[PDB]
């Protein structure tokens, strides 16, 4: 997650302190230069997961198309949930489902 | 008969939905997960009829 800049409120690039050999960002348009927490400098991913959860809203229970299921809230053992499955789109994904209980809004599976 | 075959199938092919939802079916070779769940499913209703 790349911050921007408290100054010229353009994006911090990573830099290096040859002086001091820690890894500063660099602005490319002020001087500014500020430390960091993360040494950090990038990732890359194949095996992902984001959109596992996320399709869910507070008011995914007024959705009338969603199926309800008689399975038990661990939470406050509400007999009626409403359940949908992984909301990522990808060609490998499981079928394995998600439960929304439509009493504490809290999302459980079964598993 | 008929209907108690087709119903018979119709439970078959549940089965093999609730298996692929909890994880637990068998894959083929040259074949994804979602391809052999429809594949199964069609040879169970193709064998019903
Ligand atoms: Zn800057
Ligand atoms: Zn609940």
């Amino acid at each position: 997650s790349f911050r921007f800049c408290l100054e010229c409120n353009n994006m911090l690039y990573p830099k290096e302190d040859k002086e001091n050999q820690r890894l500063l960002y660099s602005c490319r348009n002020c001087d500014y230069t500020e430390l960091a927490e993360d040494p950090k400098v990038y990732r890359h991913e194949l095996i992902t997961n984001i959109g596992e959860t996320a399709g869910i809203v507070d008011d995914i229970g007024q959705d009338p198309t969603l199926p309800r299921s008689d399975k038990e809230c661990p939470e406050c053992h509400s007999r009626d949930c409403v359940f949908f499955q992984s909301q990522q789109r990808r060609k490998d994904t499981n079928m394995t489902l998600f439960y929304v209980c439509l009493n504490c809004k809290k999302t459980f599976r079964d598993e | 008969e008929i209907t108690h075959a087709i119903s018979s199938a119709k439970e078959q092919v549940q089965e093999i939905i609730y298996k692929a939802q909890h994880n637990e079916l068998e894959l083929k070779p040259g074949m994804t997960l979602r391809e052999s769940f429809e594949g199964e499913v069609s040879r169970t209703l193709n064998d019903a009829r």
